[PDB]
């Protein structure tokens, strides 16, 4: 199943993208994290602009 | 010893020793052949809490031992520094191999 | 009993007693009917209903005969007892080649 899962869990999901790119590589997960990350700081940024 | 009215006193001793599917077959196969107007009014909740104990003490017993063979691990919790002043905390590289075996 | 004039005497009899390739072959190979009027011609349902029955028995027969490689058998419906607290083993049915059994 190439296509996403296991996006329910959220509060686990900060600490493994936080702690996942300290000298490991994966691009697949970690471009979706970063993408992820920038909408929500996109969106919570949109009302203090 | 195997009276139906008590199925919780045969099945700590089998999981115990022998293994765990064999009890859990045996407890399957059993199931609830007589009424409930004989034994006793305990119904279930007390073998099931029973047999989740015994279950519990035989993991338990099994990961002692299965534990004796390793060396060392690691924390990755914070504050977990001996030397703070001489290098600055960092986390757990995998680089080595995960397992001997 | 194996007349080809006739088709009631070889349905079940010189069928179910041995592997019916032999009688289908001598069937094939006699054409189908001779003198249809001095015999029992009329309600040709009946026989090809006990024909078909005494086919039926045969494979069957050699079936469990060939079958020394699966002799267990088990429900696919669950929850069928009040005492379903456990979870059984799942393995899989009859879908892989006989290696083990």
């Amino acid at each position: 199943s190439h296509r996403v899962a296991f996006v329910n869990n959220f509060h686990m999901l900060m600490y493994i993208t936080t702690y996942l790119g300290n000298g490991e590589l994966p691009e697949v997960c970690i471009n979706i994290y970063r993408d992820l990350l920038q909408h929500v700081r996109a969106l919570r940024q949109t009302i203090t602009d | 010893s195997r009276v139906v009215f008590d199925p919780s006193n045969p099945t700590t001793f089998s999981v115990e020793a022998i293994a765990a599917y064999t009890p859990v077959a045996l407890i399957r196969l059993l199931n609830a052949s007589g009424p409930l107007q004989p034994g006793h009014r305990v119904d279930i909740a007390d073998a099931r809490s029973i047999y989740t104990v015994g279950a519990a003490a035989s993991a338990a017993r099994a990961r002692a031992n299965h534990n004796a063979n390793t060396i060392r691990r690691t924390a990755m919790f914070a504050e977990t520094d001996p030397m703070t002043w001489l290098r600055p905390t960092v986390g757990l590289k995998r680089t080595f191999n995960p397992r001997i075996i």
